[PDB]
């Protein structure tokens, strides 16, 4: 991890692009988020907003890591992200996808989540 | 009863009675509240609630917690003070008079500022 | 679900249903069946079979014996080995229902393995992998490409809970893979619904998207009647104290769940489905006495077999509905509930 | 103190807490419902009672206590708090015989005073009250009490003060006898030969009661 | 006629010519107000001094 | 007051509560007695018969099961009754006569029972008058 | 139903029913008592507990302890027997008189009995 | 001691809330069971409370309506006030 030196000392907001997040929960800029609610409710939805938000607004780009994902929801997960355009297989893709799937062993999914977080 | 007497027997014997008539009922009291009891029960709730606060006792260690005097109360009076209380000699004054006192004398004492100073 | 609320019978009548395709042609809309039984005993099974060729189910029937007498790596092996029997057909472009039964036996057998081998145990003696275990077979079942052939494995897996809990460590983990439950309870069997499905519970993250059309355009509605009337429906209790909405919501409910009620052994066609739904969606039980409803229900349907069959096999081809379907479907209905 | 006990217990709360809160939405509804007989008893009342402000027919110098309650209970403090009314007035007058309409404080004053209590009305709380009901239980008062023979006449009620509050209140009634002794009487013309206030002590009777109730 | 000597109290007259107006209404117009308002359910218990018992009659 | 202030009450629904009328009409125990806008505080046991009500408006025709009628001081009639009526809806033939004869009977039974129906009878065929 | 009749198989369906209704009303009447019931309702609690206690049985074997012989009642008495409660003929019957019991004639020998 | 009650030929238990209400000794009737019983008991004994142990338990079956404090008729209270004597 990053030193204590090294630390931004005074977190400020993390303009999303959405309303209600800009306006009742703030994101820290390198904050955390606890996202809650089942499937169903348009999360991937939101989240793929999320994705064109931050592309239009600060630039930066996402990484998603599915820990344990369902492999027939991931791959229904790539193909929307392929057909909302966040995925460009020709043009600019503006995101990364690790997938660890349900079906590996505990040692890959005790390091899925590392490894997007080097990514 | 032939070690402590036979009358500090049967006091403690009616007041362990009314005590587990209370927890026994307290549920109701939790879920309904003193309005739905019978009168007998309503009665016996109240007096074992002033027995309650009866029971608590000022402390001359505890004085810094309390600022009262503590209360070196004797055998003979606690015994005729629990039984004038089970049998209801005292039923008109209040629940709050009971609380963290000496003697009966000492609820008499109490009482008595309670209507003079609460009027 | 807990023991003995037909969660067999289900997946059964289930296996039942595909008499209407196999006895066909179009291998693209048949379906072969797999049932697994594990840790189960030797006349029970036995049974199955017998019912099976009661219907002549044991034509595309498959059955994989992993009873209580055999060896505990026999029940540990048997869902892998029926798992590589249905994806040979899942890898022949075809589609293949399996149904595991239980799977909450081999976990018990993969945990006696597991603990004789002196590996160490985890939460409740249960080996860490047993997860692992799971996800390594459920997710063998799949939707192939059109590239590959499109082959299907459907996989019904079975779990007993205890007591009614889903916190305990195997139904949490089947739970957390799965794509939704199909969830049941004992009150509701006592109170004879049958199957005794918590509608309240039971979801589906695929949901509408594999539904037949003609089912779907009429399926929206009554899921919200029921989300209605489960939260009304402790009102019942009382008089007549309700406005008419919620006594309405009242009636809809009783009558749609007097509709779900139905027999063991009774597969029922989706065109035979449909007008049940429209009907009962739709008020026109509303005046029918509850009694009555199943063999109205019946006779309904003796009459949609003898007046409007062209109606109900234009429904079975097209799985739609058209506005004309939606209007001489609502003329026969309010017709047989005006002669009923 | 089991995983068993804790789970059983806590599901018959949430059971418990269900039902209250029904009870609650039909209490609501019934509450609704019995305004409208409660107003419409009060305003056919007032075309009375603002006679007897007028006509002042206030008494002078045995006597009769009716209580109104229901049959059911269910209602925190008003079958004690009404009993504890009839307590504070029936210290006054021991010898005050008590005709209860309601099973629940007749249960309250049975215990407290069985030898006053001589006609007992039951049937009651199930509905918004009648005057049908009302005028056929004034009619058995002067059938099998003859309360114009007795002095004096209160009828216990409970007042709701607000739908958060209530009170238990007293309603005195004025017998026919001092109808005529009345001061503001005169005032109104009145035929001597039609026996008016021997009918309409009856009519207050009755209407007094089903305000009462209602 | 004579009901005051020999049948009912006045409000009781008044409550049996109201039995008699409701029981000569128009049926499509005799609601369940009308019935309700007719459901004599009241029972009258006689105690005594003793408190003693009578029959819950249905007045 | 210019008019007065009616107060027709009901145990069910008091219809007209300080209405400003002109004429009430109605049966009481002297017979029917109009009372217009001004009235000596008097007060009557009504009979059960037909009132009619004129106002500023026409003058409606109600049946009456009995009641009081009390002039408070101030000019403002109270009218206490039971039974308000429409026009004759209400009112139907064959639901009364084939009642009348069935309490014609019962006026031949026990005291109790027959006073009440010859009071039944009685205002029945005061409603015969409300047939007309 | 096949193999046990339907009928048989009917009544042992209503009294399952009957029993679970009951064991589902048990919340309210042990907190808000038998009153806020509907008639019906009440009319359903107690033919439930006529059909619980009916079921009550003497043991030859347990007569040791209960000082009553035991009755071997028959499958088609037994039919009809359940059938005429939920039939309900024997309301008026208090539920008293069902308690260890064999058929529904000495139902009807103990109902009489307790006439004293 | 659910080792234990699977051996014994009976239990005898002793809630100690009873012994609080001055029940002394404090004998729970609706669990403490002789699996042998009256076989040898005192007949003498016997022929006088040959039913008291099931009217005791279906009096405290009853006796839970009363909890709630509803009426309940002569026969149901002469029951209550013969098994609270
Ligand atoms: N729709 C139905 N119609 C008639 N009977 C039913 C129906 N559903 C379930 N049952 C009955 O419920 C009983 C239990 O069913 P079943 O034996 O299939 O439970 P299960 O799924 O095998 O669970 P377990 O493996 O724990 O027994 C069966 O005897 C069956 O007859």
């Amino acid at each position: 991890p990053p030193s204590f030196a090294e630390q931004s000392t005074s977190a400020e907001i993390l303009e999303t692009g959405i309303k209600v997040v800009d306006l009742l929960a703030p994101y820290a800029r390198g904050g955390k988020i606890g996202l809650f609610g089942g499937a169903g409710v348009g999360k991937t939805v939101f989240i793929q907003e999320l994705i064109n938000n931050i592309a239009k607004a600060h630039g930066g780009f996402s990484v998603f890591t599915g820990v344990g994902e369902r492999t027939r929801e991931g791959n229904d997960l790539y193909r929307e992200m392929k057909e909302t355009g966040v995925i460009n297989l020709e043009g600019e893709s503006k995101v990364a996808l690790v997938f660890g799937q349900m079906n590996e062993p505990p040692g890959a999914r005790a390091r899925v989540a590392l490894t997007g977080l080097t990514i | 009863a032939a070690v402590v007497g036979q009358e500090h027997y049967d006091v403690a014997s009616k007041v362990q009675e009314t005590l587990q008539t209370y927890k026994s009922l307290q549920d109701i009291i939790a879920i309904l509240g003193m309005d739905e009891l019978s009168e007998q029960d309503k009665l016996t709730v109240e007096r074992a609630r002033k027995i309650q606060r009866f029971l608590s006792q000022p402390f001359a260690v505890a004085e810094v917690f309390t600022g009262i005097p503590g209360k070196l109360v004797r055998l003979k009076d606690t015994v005729a003070s629990f039984k004038a209380v089970l049998e209801g000699k005292y039923d008109n004054i209040p629940e709050h008079a009971f609380y963290m006192v000496g003697g009966i004398e000492d609820v008499v004492a109490k009482a008595e500022k309670l209507a003079a100073e609460a009027n | 679900g807990d023991r003995q609320t037909g969660k067999t019978a289900v997946a059964l009548d289930t296996i039942l249903n595909q008499k209407r395709w196999n006895n066909g042609s179009d291998e693209s809309k048949k379906l072969y069946c797999v049932y697994v039984a594990v840790g189960q005993k030797r006349s029970t099974v036995a049974q199955l079979v017998q019912t099976l060729e009661q219907h002549d189910a044991m034509k595309y029937s498959i059955i994989v014996a992993a009873t209580a007498s055999e060896a505990a790596p026999l029940q540990y092996l048997a869902p892998f080995t029926a798992a590589s029997i249905g994806e040979w057909f899942r890898d022949n472009g075809k589609h293949a229902l399996i149904v595991y039964d239980d799977l909450s036996k081999q976990a018990v057998a993969y945990r006696q393995l597991s603990l004789l081998l002196r590996r160490p145990p985890g939460r409740e003696a249960y080996p860490g992998d047993v997860f692992y275990l799971h996800s390594r077979l459920l997710e063998r079942a799949a939707k192939l490409s059109e590239k590959e052939g499109s082959g299907s494995l459907t996989a019904l897996p079975v779990i007993e809970t205890q007591g009614g809990d889903v916190s305990a460590y195997i139904p949490t983990n089947v739970i957390s893979i799965t794509d939704g439950q199909i969830f049941l309870e004992a009150e509701l069997f006592y109170k004879g619904i049958r199957p005794a499905i918590n509608v309240g519970l039971s979801v589906s993250r695929v949901g509408s998207a594999a539904q037949v059309k003609a089912l779907k355009q009429v399926a929206g509605s009554l899921k919200l009647f029921l989300a209605q009337y489960r939260e009304v429906a402790a009102f019942a209790q009382f008089g007549s104290d309700l406005d008419a909405s919620t006594k309405q919501t009242l009636v809809r409910g009783e009558r749609l769940t007097q509709l779900l009620k139905q027999n063991q052994y009774s597969p029922l066609a989706t065109e035979e489905q449909v007008p049940l739904i429209y009907a009962g969606v739709n008020g026109h039980l509303d005046g029918i006495e509850l009694s009555r409803i199943g063999e109205f229900e019946s006779s309904f349907l003796s009459y949609l077999k003898s007046n409007h069959n062209e109606l109900l096999t234009e429904i079975r081809e097209k799985g739609e509905l058209s506005k004309e379907l939606l209007a001489s479907l609502k003329s026969a209905t309010e017709s047989f509930v005006a002669t009923f | 103190a089991t995983l068993k006990e804790v789970e059983m217990r806590l599901k018959s709360i949430k059971n418990i807490e269900k039902i209250t809160k029904t009870m609650k939405i039909v209490a609501s509804t019934r509450l609704s419902k019995a305004e409208k007989a409660k107003i419409s008893a009060k305003k056919m009342d007032e075309a009375e009672q603002l006679f007897y402000k007028n006509a002042e027919t206030k008494n002078l110098d045995k006597e009769l206590i009716v209580a109104i309650t229901s049959d059911k209970g269910l209602c925190g403090s008003i079958h004690s708090q009404l009993a504890k009314a009839v307590r504070r007035h029936l210290n006054d007058q021991p010898n005050a015989d008590i005709v209860t309409i309601g099973d629940k404080i007749k249960m309250q004053l049975l215990r407290t005073h069985p030898n006053n209590i001589k006609l007992s009305i039951n049937g009651i709380g199930k509905d918004a009250p009648t005057f049908q009901e009302s005028a056929l239980i004034a009619d058995k008062l002067l059938s099998v009490m003859k309360a114009g023979t007795y002095p004096k006449i209160s009828i216990f009620y409970n007042d709701p003060v607000s739908s958060l509050s209530f009170e238990p209140s007293e309603k005195p009634i004025f017998n026919a006898k001092t109808i005529e002794q009345s001061p503001s009487f005169g005032k109104f013309e009145i035929d001597t030969d039609a026996n008016v206030p021997r009918d309409l002590f009856e009519y207050t009777l009755a209407n007094q009661m089903l305000t009462a109730m209602a | 006629s004579a009901w005051r000597k020999a049948g009912i109290s006045y409000a009781a007259y008044l409550n049996v010519a109201a039995q008699a107006i409701r029981s000569s209404l128009k049926t499509e117009l005799q609601t369940a107000s009308v019935l309700n308002r007719s459901q004599t359910d009241a029972f009258y218990t006689q105690y005594k001094n003793g408190t003693a018992a009578s029959e819950p009659t249905p007045i | 007051s210019s008019g007065l202030k009616l107060q027709f009450a009901l145990p069910h629904e008091t219809l007209y509560s300080g209405s400003e009328v002109t004429q009430v009409n109605l049966p009481a125990k002297s017979g029917r007695i109009g009372v217009l806008a001004n009235h000596v505080p008097t007060v009557e046991q009504l009979l059960p018969g037909v009132v009619e009500v004129m106002e500023g408006s026409n003058s409606k025709k109600f049946f009456i099961s009995g009641g009081f009628a009390t002039v408070q001081p101030d000019s403002q009639l109270c009218v206490t009754a039971i039974e308000a009526f429409p026009l004759e809806s209400f009112s139907q033939e064959n639901i009364k006569n084939l009642l009348a004869e069935a309490k014609k009977n019962v006026s031949s039974s026990d005291a109790r029972e027959a006073a009440e129906a010859a009071i039944q009878v009685e205002v029945l065929e005061n409603l015969q008058s409300v047939l007309k």
